[PDB]
């Protein structure tokens, strides 16, 4: 499921701004809205690299 | 219902394990020219350095 | 590249003898490569002519031995 | 100078789709992008100075938010250009190998190779070149799109080999 | 004093600035820019108005593609 | 005509006569004038055993440059069973004199041309380098 | 062969025995550039090219930005110390 | 499109002043990021190890080295976002980590000669490309001019660069003057039966790896990777790793290789134990750096490795690259600070870290257990495929001393944990400044893939068995 995948990458975005605030030490919520951007970029490349595996498989249903 | 799911999951992985000794073998089969180098340019055949030839170089 | 070409920019020495291994290659796969050897060996005294340097020594033992 | 007289590669694809090429020419490169290519150009060029603009909105250089210098704009904007080009090209003649999807380019080098062997010129041109420089030269350009991301190097040669059926 | 306007002020102002100035610099480039730029706008034009190219010299003995005909004369 | 026979034998000892006053010197300066002559030895058997082009090409650019370039640097100091002889035919294919020297010029600007493409930022990089250390801008 | 070989080889055992005078390390790695030069240049004589040329026209010219390179590092080399 | 960057901007830098320097290596930051985005379908240029031998039997691009060719503007984008960005802004780190006019540039000189040896199917590119990136690293360890470390670390290298350059160039020699190519098409199993070529690739094997630190060779670029400025080092001790070896991974010239695996042997053991009884942190993480190579020689000996090398790859250039960037924020911490090129020597120095704050402690802890194998992480499944390679082929003693150097090795790599947490007597309650954003933001991502990159291990695998084959 796409959105599934989708849902832990953007997870792993807010585990980055929520431990690069730790770093800065700032509290938790700090800046909320690099949360959204964390939010995006990494679930961008669960909306690529699931783009890429689906494009995989296919190939291999192509030489049967 | 149990033995079912079990039965999809063990086909499932043996799926897998033929799934990946094929991928092995097709690792170490014998790959063509044409994918190892260049597509185009099928010959490995050199004929080089033509400007001093002579008739009579191929074989 | 600078596969085939000479001092002149012509074909070098042993330039037949690379084409007919290369066509002793391109006709062939692996696990058959053992008859490409004799087109192979054709190369190699070529370069170094160790077979020529074994034939020469031998005629000019003979020759000093009378 | 017209033969080719090396062995070539013949309707060899890449992809699942049918070919062209194996070297577009730079011209017909040009001439064939489509038109939403020209938006990846487009939004490259202006995802630099924007990008320099966000880079200072997230960490000033000396903790102040200010904008730059229009001279770090300029060359911003022409390296942007730069990458948008790269991406055009890039983007552009996978369609001749079959790699990615070939469905208008198909039709219209059905049209244009048609267009010349009507007007009865080369299928390609004439270089100005003899024909074992136009094997050399076009032994430098094949396959050149790949490694873009090293060096651009591109087809300016017309020579007379492409992976056609025939000629 | 000729300090500078800057390049990216007004170019052809510029220009007229350096030619001005420092002819040392621009005085190269632009026979420098004038190569590539002629070399590249010139030559489809002599091939059109002036003339065309010439002969590839041969580089060898040139090999027409026959079949070894029946040649007579000269056996003794 | 036999003492023609040796001359390559004659610079090969030549050479190592002169390598062992490299490793033998007093100031620095006098090993790299034993260099200079063995640079000079190498052209002599580069002209000997064929390659007169590159004896030249040597004496312009190793005690052209590089030596020349030493020798400039250490002023600024402070204080201080193969006997075959090989068969040589003659055939007629060759046209016109494209010697070493042209081949070297087709094969670097024709088959090999990537590689003098990257020899351009070698040699940028040599442009480079000593403005990076030696000038400390502002 | 043997005259590269005997260049090449004395240079490096110059250069192993003869650390702390340093400018003797260069030269005696620029003689090591001229004799892979003397075992090439034979190489591309002996077996009718000039491909080996192709690589010993090259490596003269990264043997002479070697020597371009580092004497500058040299020169680094002295500027922090006097001598 | 380096090329095409390094013709611009070497004009451009020279056409700039000297307060610039920090916005140049912003612009070039955001470049390379948009060169991997905007240009990243080219992985589609393949499809069942299709290779391209591009410029005339010249370069070699295939389903390989394509990621490689990835790799380094990935860590290109982190390393230049260290300069591009201040960590504070404070006098001290504008006196420390100031870079200089040529820097930036001599960097993609350095990539150019990186990328030049993995995509090089001749060895004449090879020969030129290797030359680069030596010039290159000469450059860059002598460019922080004004420390006499510094300078006396570009000459140590600088001798050791020259031995090798003739070596490698000895080996080319040799095997052109037994055979009339450059090129290795001309091994193809056939040639190896009959002519002994074994003395001469292992000649040029050894060549290659001993400027690595190949365990020979091997007190020399550890004096080096400390007698460097402490961020030079973050650049020069990974970039002629994953070159050269990832050549020496694609063209297996010495398989079965008695030289190369007694070799491997000694490499393990003596940086395992060389690591032990150190308090320069420097040298510790140099040591670290030499056994991860160890790991490298035993990819060389096999054969069809591209998934345990590309893997122990982007595990090695985020691990090891993450270690330095903690530690470099860990400078901040500490109470002593000598040496303005090399401000943290002794390990003793990071004493109470822990009671700075828990989380740059617990993203260093996670990294050097990620040296260490720790199974729920990225750097153990390096490990494990190594090993699911190594009992491949029959490597077995290899495999036990495998065993024994990944011990000594975790010994050595807690002694920084050791440190780490413990008493401080004197802690933070207030800072003034934090740490730039997104300069801390970086390795907060560069620790998420190390901690949750067995998420995508299937995806990967996946990814391997479609393009790869």
């Amino acid at each position: 499921a796409l959105f599934t995948s989708l849902v832990g990458a953007s997870g792993l975005g807010f585990a980055t701004k929520f431990l690069s605030n730790k770093i800065r030490l700032k509290p938790a919520g700090y800046y909320p809205l690099g949360y959204v951007f964390s939010g995006v970029a990494w679930a961008g490349l669960g909306l690529v690299l699931h783009n890429v595996h689906q494009h995989s498989l296919e190939v291999l249903e192509k030489k049967k | 219902d149990i033995l079912n799911e079990e039965a999809k999951i063990v086909q499932a992985l043996n799926n897998q394990r033929e799934l990946t000794i094929k991928m092995h073998e097709l690792k170490r089969e014998e790959k063509d020219y044409a994918h190892s180098y260049s597509p185009l340019f099928s010959d490995p055949v050199p004929q080089g350095g033509s400007i001093g030839k002579a008739p009579g170089s191929s074989r | 590249t600078a596969a085939g070409i000479s001092l002149t920019g012509g074909r070098n020495r042993c330039f037949s003898e690379w084409q007919s291994f290369m066509h002793c290659t391109a006709k062939t796969d692996a696990k058959s490569r053992a008859q490409c050897l004799p087109n192979f060996e054709d190369y190699m005294e070529c370069l170094h002519h160790t077979k020529e340097k074994a034939r020469l020594r031998e005629i000019e033992s003979v020759l000093k031995q009378k | 100078s017209s033969t080719p007289l090396v062995k070539t590669s013949v309707n060899y694809s890449y992809g699942d789709y049918p070919l062209i090429d194996a070297d577009p020419h730079f011209k017909r490169v040009v001439g064939y992008m489509r038109p939403s290519d020209y938006g990846v150009i487009g939004l490259a060029t202006a995802a630099l100075p924007a990008g320099i603009c966000f880079a200072e909105w997230l960490d000033p250089v000396k903790g102040k938010f200010a904008r730059p210098s229009v001279k770090f704009l300029r060359v911003a904007t022409m390296l942007g250009f730069a990458v948008g080009f790269g991406a055009a090209y890039a983007r552009s003649s996978l369609r001749f190998f079959g790699v990615t999807e070939n469905a208008r380019e198909y039709k219209k080098d059905e049209a244009q190779m048609a267009a010349r062997k009507a007007a009865g010129l080369e299928p390609y041109g004439t270089s100005s070149l003899t024909p074992e420089l136009q094997e050399i030269a076009a032994k430098n350009s094949a396959h050149s799109i790949a490694g873009l991301f090293i060096f651009p190097w591109f087809n300016f040669v017309n020579h007379p080999y492409h992976g056609r059926e025939q000629k | 004093i000729n300090a500078n306007p800057g390049f990216w002020n007004g170019p052809f102002r510029y220009l007229r600035w350096s030619a001005h100035n420092r002819p040392h610099l621009f005085f190269a480039f632009a026979i420098g820019i004038a190569g590539p730029v002629a070399a590249l706008t010139l030559t489809p034009l002599r091939r059109k108005y002036l003339y065309p190219d010439h002969s590839p010299l041969p580089q060898s003995y040139p090999l027409p593609q026959r079949a070894r005909e029946g040649l007579t004369g000269f056996d003794d | 005509m036999y003492l023609t026979y040796y001359f390559i034998e004659i610079t090969i000892f030549l050479a190592i006569l002169c390598t062992i006053f490299i490793i033998s010197a007093k100031n620095p300066m006098v090993s790299i004038l034993y260099m200079i002559a063995l640079f000079v030895i190498a052209a002599m058997y580069l002209y000997l055993i064929g390659l007169g082009i590159f004896s030249l090409l040597y004496i312009m650019i190793y005690i052209g440059a590089i030596a020349v370039l030493f020798l400039f640097i250490i002023t600024l100091l402070d204080i201080n069973g193969n006997d075959y002889n090989t068969i040589i035919t003659q055939d007629w294919f060759n046209i016109e004199n494209t010697t070493l020297l042209t081949t070297i010029g087709n094969v670097l600007l024709t088959n090999n041309a990537f590689i003098l493409l990257v020899l351009a930022i070698v040699l940028l990089l040599g442009i480079i380098g000593p403005i990076s250390i030696t000038m400390k801008h502002k | 062969m043997f005259i590269g070989t005997i260049i090449l080889v004395l240079s490096f055992l110059g250069f192993v025995f003869n650390r702390r005078n340093i400018i003797l390390a260069f030269i005696c790695l620029e003689t090591m550039l001229l004799g892979i030069n003397l075992i090439l240049l034979r190489n591309s004589v002996l077996f009718d090219d000039i491909s080996g040329s192709l690589f010993a026209i090259v490596i003269i010219i990264l043997a002479g930005v070697e020597s371009a390179i580092g004497l500058s590092l040299l020169v680094s080399y002295y500027r922090l110390r006097g001598v | 499109m380096l090329i095409l960057a390094i013709i611009s901007l070497i004009t451009f830098v020279s056409m700039s002043k000297l307060s610039d320097n920090r916005a140049i290596i912003r612009l070039i930051n955001i470049y390379l990021i948009l060169v991997l985005v905007l240009d990243s379908f080219l992985y589609l240029l393949f499809l069942n190890n299709q290779t391209y031998t591009v410029m005339g039997e010249l370069l070699i691009f295939n389903s390989f080295t394509f990621y490689i060719d990835m790799l380094i503007y990935f860590i290109m984008i982190v390393i230049s976002s260290l300069y591009g960005y201040n960590l504070y802004n404070n006098n001290l780190y504008k006196t420390l980590f100031e870079p200089k006019k040529e820097l930036i540039i001599l960097f993609l000189i350095n990539i150019l000669g990186a990328l030049l040896i993995v995509h090089s199917n001749d060895f004449i590119t090879l020969f030129v490309a290797i030359e680069l990136q030596s010039y290159s690293i000469y450059l860059i360890t002598a460019i922080y001019n004004s420390s006499y470390k510094a300078s006396k670390a570009s000459m140590l290298y600088f001798f050791m660069g020259g031995i090798l350059s003739i070596l490698i160039a000895y080996s080319i020699n040799t095997y052109y003057s037994v055979l009339n190519s450059y090129t290795l098409h001309s091994l193809d199993s056939l040639i190896i039966n009959t002519l002994d070529l074994n003395l001469i690739l292992i000649a040029l094997s050894l060549g290659l790896l001993f400027k690595i630190g190949i365990a020979p060779l091997h007190k020399w670029l550890i004096s080096i990777y400390e007698n460097t400025p402490i961020l030079i080092t973050i650049y020069i001790s990974l970039i002629p790793k994953i070159s050269i070896l990832s050549y020496l991974v694609l063209s297996n010239i010495s398989i079965n290789s008695l030289v190369i695996s007694i070799l491997a042997i000694l490499t393990l053991l003596v940086g395992s134990v060389g690591g032990l009884l150190q308090i320069k942190i420097k040298r510790l993480l140099a040591f670290s750096g030499l056994t991860n190579a160890g790991y490298m020689m035993l990819l060389l000996l096999l054969n069809n490795n591209e998934f345990s090398y590309l893997y122990y790859i982007t595990q090695y250039s985020i691990s090891h690259l993450a270690i330095f960037m903690i530690i470099i924020f860990s400078i901040y911490y500490i109470n002593y600070i000598n040496n303005q090129y090399n401000p943290i020597i002794y390990v003793n120095q990071l004493k109470g870290l822990i009671h700075d704050n828990a989380y740059l402690v617990l993203s260093m802890a996670i990294v050097v257990f990620s040296f260490i194998g720790i199974p729920p992480l990225l750097g153990f499944f390096g490990k494990l495929n190594i090993l699911m390679s190594i009992l491949n082929n029959g490597y077995y003693f290899i495999s036990i001393v495998l065993i024994v150097a990944s011990l000594i090795s975790a010994l050595y790599y807690l002694y920084l944990l050791n440190v780490s947490i413990q008493d401080k007597n004197n802690i933070l309650i207030n800072s003034n400044e934090t740490v730039s954003s997104v300069l801390s933001y970086i390795l907060s991502s560069l620790i998420i893939l190390i901690t949750f990159g067995f998420i995508y291990n299937s995806l990967i695998i996946d990814i391997f068995n479609v393009y790869f084959n």
